[PDB]
RNA sequence: GAAUUGGCUGUAAAGAUGCGGCCUACCCGUAGCAGGACGAAAAGACCCCGUGGAGCUUUACUAUAGUCUGGCAUUGGGAUUCGGGUUUCUAGAAACUUGGAUUUCUAACCUGAAAAAUCACUUUCGGGGACCGUGCUUGGCGGGUAGUUUGACUGGGGCGGUCGCCUCCCAAAAUGUAACGGAGGCGCCCAAAGGUCACCUCAAGACGGUUGGAAAUCGUCUGUAGAGCGCAAAGGUAGAAGGUGGCUUGACUGCGAGACUGACACGUCGAGCAGGGAGGAAACUCGGGCUUAGUGAACCGGUGGUACCGUGUGGAAGGGCCAUCG
RNA sequence: GCGACUGUUUACCAAAAUCACAGCACUCUGCCAACACGAACAGUGGACGUAUAGGGUGUGACGCCUGCCCGGUGCCGGAAGGUCAAGUGGAGCGGUGCAAGCUGCGAAAUGAAGCCCCGGUGAACGGCGGCCUAAGGUAGCGAA
RNA sequence: AACCGAACCUGGAGAUAGCUAGUUCUCCCCGAAAUGUAUUGAGGUACAGCCUCGGAUGUUGACCAUGUCCUGUAGAGCACUCACAAGGCUAAAACCUUAUGAAACUCCGAAGGGGCACGCGUUUAGUCCGGGAGUGAGGCUGCGAGAGCUAACUUCCGUAGCCGAGAGGGAAACAACCCAGACCAUCAGCUAAGGUCCCUAAAUGAUCGCUCAGUGGUUAA
RNA sequence: UGUUAUGGCGUGCCUAUUGAAGCAUGAGCCGGCGACUUAGACCUGACGUGCGAGCUUAAGUUGAAAAACGGAGGCGGAGCGAAAGCGAGUCCGAAUAGGGCGGCAUUAGUACGUCGGGCUAGACUCGAAACCAGGUGAGCUAAGCAUGACCAGGUUGAAA
RNA sequence: GAAACGAUGACUGAAUCCGCGCGGACCACCGCGCAAGGCUAAAUACUCCCAGUGACCGAUAGCGCAUAGUACCGUGAGGG
RNA sequence: UCAGGGAACUGAAACAUCUCAGUACCUGAAGGAGAAGAAAGAGAAUUCGAUUCCGUUAGUAGCGGCGAGCGAACCCGGAU
């Protein structure tokens, strides 16, 4: 058998593309925020780098 | 009063040096105030870090002690 | 509780909140500015709530 | 472990028959002794460690036997005062109540005596009594019982102190760098201490001056600065960031070429493009503050929009996206 | 010195100043008693006992005696007021239907015990102090 | 029922065990780590960093030279801040001659160090994509510092080398020191450190001196 | 080849370690037993084979001294997005700045097999203190209950 | 949990074919089905027992036993 | 096989929900099998047509200190 860790799916980590692991951008969630308007905006979609092998087998079938 | 305190390193210093080819948007020196001063071809950020506008060979100007400038030559 | 506070802004008939509030130290009841919601124009922001 | 197993002194993981130098010692036993072989026995009960255990404790957490308590059921007629219900009728009351409440009643039920010892039957019969007990549910109490928690660094542990962020030595002229090394700050502030436009230039001392006279205030001359910059220091600053007025919010939405920095995850700076503003005559400068501290991933939720999802379909519950709060 | 005394204990390192003990005291308990074993409206023990009795606690023959502090905690009473659950109540807010109606929430008022609150209580837990706390050591003893 | 802070037996059950111990045939090739961040973390793990294998690229690697920029240590100095030595002047701060100390002083300031270009020159590693790791307890000496008593085979950072995993010669013995990196054989030759009276391989060497103490072969005021 | 005398040289083995001849662990000796496995249409790579823009079956049926059949289903072939959806384009957005993606380098995939790892399960072998369930024990011992038995001899001298 | 539906422990308590239940709060429409009565072979599991077979063992292996739940241990359960 | 009861070590790198698992164990009933079984169903095609078993769907949809982890059904292909 082999589960997906459903902590991967609707969480960041899109699997997509030429096999590389996109993730999101994190801080200032909906926890409180004054702070800058150019950071409140720059929290869209990141993509990680040297951890991908771990992320992939979290969710190798792309759920 | 045992005072075990201290503060994380701030990677301040001169980044791109004399005769390095640079690019637009490269950060060329890090400083607290203005040890090195803006100069032509070179902007300066809100934390006083001066940085390139144009591409090319870089700076070298230093006669004024407390009056030293960075620049870019096309 | 406190002195300085958070305070929502509401558009003159728009929506767009912007929640960057400053001190209750000297602005004892005042709180009006201007910036654009979803209509392009900058408009009046009453920061009551 | 195997041994063909001496003394001194030296070295070796720091107490050497076994390594080095020097001394001594023919081979083998028997009776004895108890310095050595870190002699033997029990993988130290002390001590520290393990996100081991178990016994016990309490006003540590959490349940729970037990127990108290309101409602409903077993559970029943009556009289009585009834906040009121319905058709009754010359504000008004008899058929009647849905009930609550003392009070009272005897067929439920409990319990006792009579040849029939526990039980069953009649009871001239006796007493209690719709309470109690029991069944479900509500809340309290509940170390009686039960499952667990009880951080780390640490010149052994404990006690004391210390856990994040900023500044300066240390830090060896690049960046970096430990110590329970040496010093000191932050968990904010500012409707203007912000944008821009315009204009002033500070300490300090000397002579002379109204109550003040070491130091208020004025006046002249000196005056890279000996000031100031909201706070800590360090850098920086005289063409100003410092001190002052006029207008107003760029204390903006959509973005982000390129780089600094970090194992990540975060963090920093940002030219330039669009929508729309602001000050300026303009060039131009504005996406907070001289800069470096004023901070919390994720989860779960509150509030405002949006109309993406919404399980037969059309909606709505619920969810997502954007913004914000805890 | 300690304990009054006979006695009892750690089978296998402790026999004692430990335990119990007569005597004393507080409190509980009206009889299907309190309390204890129990899957149990079963049955028993208390006890074929009934307050001169039974349970629980602490002291520990006998003699002289057993002081001050009810603020905290516990316990017994009070029970004007505050708070508080299910339930009764359902005014009002929304969906969805053409409508009839169905339907998601949902208050105010009224709802117990308990706790806050007020008294008392020490042979109740306790306390009798550092050059304000509720009070601050009555007798007797003291380098034990 | 010969070990009772919770009996014995069987079962769950191969409990769980970041902890100990053990893990066996052969030759060949390469060859580490005891660092950095985070951690109910500290003797455990995750990601980096260092190893290996295969693929791609193809000198991009390494020293060394030249050119260029960056730096505030050593030293030094007293022009700021602190401390501070003897005088003059005076209502003593200040001011002058003479005179100093400094991690948190700096008017100055090296040698060195780093970034870039070039290869004007000799070398041969580099980088990227993937599969497998181990390691995350380091120790000693010289140099530079803190803590310590300018103690320690102390402790904690930096830096080079060795041991760790390094056999061989020297240092009597002796991980770290000196010389030197062991493919196998030889009853052949040259050297290094260190040696040449006998144990003990090799000049009782040659020329000038020195010490008459066994100094050599154990500190100082 | 066996055995000797004599010279030179020469600090057991393992483990654990900064560092072992160590006066640190283990072991009397010899024999034999004794520890990196298995499983699954599971993941991810290396090598090899078949067929290749396509590759392949599962359960089963029928035949078995032998294997064929069986397309249900699985993997490539389209990506971007929270998603509806668009689609070599897509998402953010009021259009022009980006993220990911196809082109170009179309690296060609798939089913088997052996192997390196991974996941799950005792998962390299051996080792707990303990936790829970149902039973066995009061023939020892702590106690209770019913019924029996036992205590030479001597001294003292209470009430009445 | 927006938490339907089945299930009973306690208290209540309907409707008939223009009627009753469901389609994941709920409503309308549109669909699917007739509860509170029973029985029902075969395809499935297992292995005390028997037969055949084996890139299964062959005397420390293989079942504990080349036979033995014996000897032996325990008061016993039980171990062996 | 079905039923009435129903653990805990363990994993979560601590532990309460959670997992282990309706596993072990105890008890009741029955047979060669048993259970289940003839739609107030599945479900979205106005498809299907008792039950059971196997393959696949698919680790998909979902569940979840949204942690550890747990995990369907329909369609379709078979046995009957
Ligand atoms: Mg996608
Ligand atoms: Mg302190
Ligand atoms: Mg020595
Ligand atoms: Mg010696
Ligand atoms: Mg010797
Ligand atoms: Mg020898
Ligand atoms: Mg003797
Ligand atoms: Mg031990
Ligand atoms: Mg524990
Ligand atoms: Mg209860
Ligand atoms: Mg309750
Ligand atoms: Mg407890
Ligand atoms: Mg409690
Ligand atoms: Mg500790
Ligand atoms: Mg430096
Ligand atoms: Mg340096
Ligand atoms: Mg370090
Ligand atoms: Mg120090
Ligand atoms: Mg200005
Ligand atoms: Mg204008
Ligand atoms: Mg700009
Ligand atoms: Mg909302
Ligand atoms: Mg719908
Ligand atoms: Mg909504
Ligand atoms: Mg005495
Ligand atoms: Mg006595
Ligand atoms: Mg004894
Ligand atoms: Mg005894
Ligand atoms: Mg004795
Ligand atoms: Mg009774
Ligand atoms: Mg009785
Ligand atoms: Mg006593
Ligand atoms: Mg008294
Ligand atoms: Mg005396
Ligand atoms: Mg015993
Ligand atoms: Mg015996
Ligand atoms: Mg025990
Ligand atoms: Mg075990
Ligand atoms: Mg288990
Ligand atoms: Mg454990
Ligand atoms: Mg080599
Ligand atoms: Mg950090
Ligand atoms: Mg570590
Ligand atoms: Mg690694
Ligand atoms: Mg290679
Ligand atoms: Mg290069
Ligand atoms: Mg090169
Ligand atoms: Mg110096
Ligand atoms: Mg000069
Ligand atoms: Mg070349
Ligand atoms: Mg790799
Ligand atoms: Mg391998
Ligand atoms: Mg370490
Ligand atoms: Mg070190
Ligand atoms: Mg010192
Ligand atoms: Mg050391
Ligand atoms: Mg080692
Ligand atoms: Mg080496
Ligand atoms: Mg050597
Ligand atoms: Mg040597
Ligand atoms: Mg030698
Ligand atoms: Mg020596
Ligand atoms: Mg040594
Ligand atoms: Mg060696
Ligand atoms: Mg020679
Ligand atoms: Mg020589
Ligand atoms: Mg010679
Ligand atoms: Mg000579
Ligand atoms: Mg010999
Ligand atoms: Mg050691
Ligand atoms: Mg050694
Ligand atoms: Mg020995
Ligand atoms: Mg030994
Ligand atoms: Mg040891
Ligand atoms: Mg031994
Ligand atoms: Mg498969
Ligand atoms: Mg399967
Ligand atoms: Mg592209
Ligand atoms: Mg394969
Ligand atoms: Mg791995
Ligand atoms: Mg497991
Ligand atoms: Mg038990
Ligand atoms: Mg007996
Ligand atoms: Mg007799
Ligand atoms: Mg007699
Ligand atoms: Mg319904
Ligand atoms: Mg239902
Ligand atoms: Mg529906
Ligand atoms: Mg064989
Ligand atoms: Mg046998
Ligand atoms: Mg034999
Ligand atoms: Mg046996
Ligand atoms: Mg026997
Ligand atoms: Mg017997
Ligand atoms: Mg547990
Ligand atoms: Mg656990
Ligand atoms: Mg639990
Ligand atoms: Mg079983
Ligand atoms: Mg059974
Ligand atoms: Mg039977
Ligand atoms: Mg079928």
């Amino acid at each position: 058998p082999k589960m997906k860790t459903h902590k991967m799916a609707k969480r960041r980590i899109k699997i997509t593309g030429t096999g590389k692991v996109m993730a999101f951008k994190s801080g200032k969630r909906h926890q409180n925020t004054g702070k800058s308007g150019d950071e409140i905006r720059g929290k869209g979609k990141g993509f990680v780098l040297a951890k991908a092998e771990w992320a992939r087998m979290k969710l190798m079938l792309p759920r | 009063s045992k005072n075990g305190r201290d503060s994380n390193p701030k990677y301040l210093g001169v980044k791109k040096f004399g005769g390095e080819v640079v690019k637009a948007g490269n950060i060329l020196v890090r400083q607290r105030g203005t040890k090195f001063k803006a100069g032509q071809g070179v902007g300066m950020g809100r934390d006083h870090t001066l940085f390139a506008l144009s591409d090319g060979k870089v700076v070298f100007i230093n006669k004024g002690k407390g009056a030293r400038f960075i620049s870019i030559e096309a | 509780p406190r002195i300085i506070v958070k305070m929502e802004s509401s558009a003159g008939t728009g929506f767009y909140y912007t929640t960057t509030k400053n001190r209750r130290n000297t602005q004892a009841k005042l709180e009006l500015k201007k910036y654009d919601p979803v209509a392009k124009k900058h408009v009046v922001f009453r920061e009551k709530k």
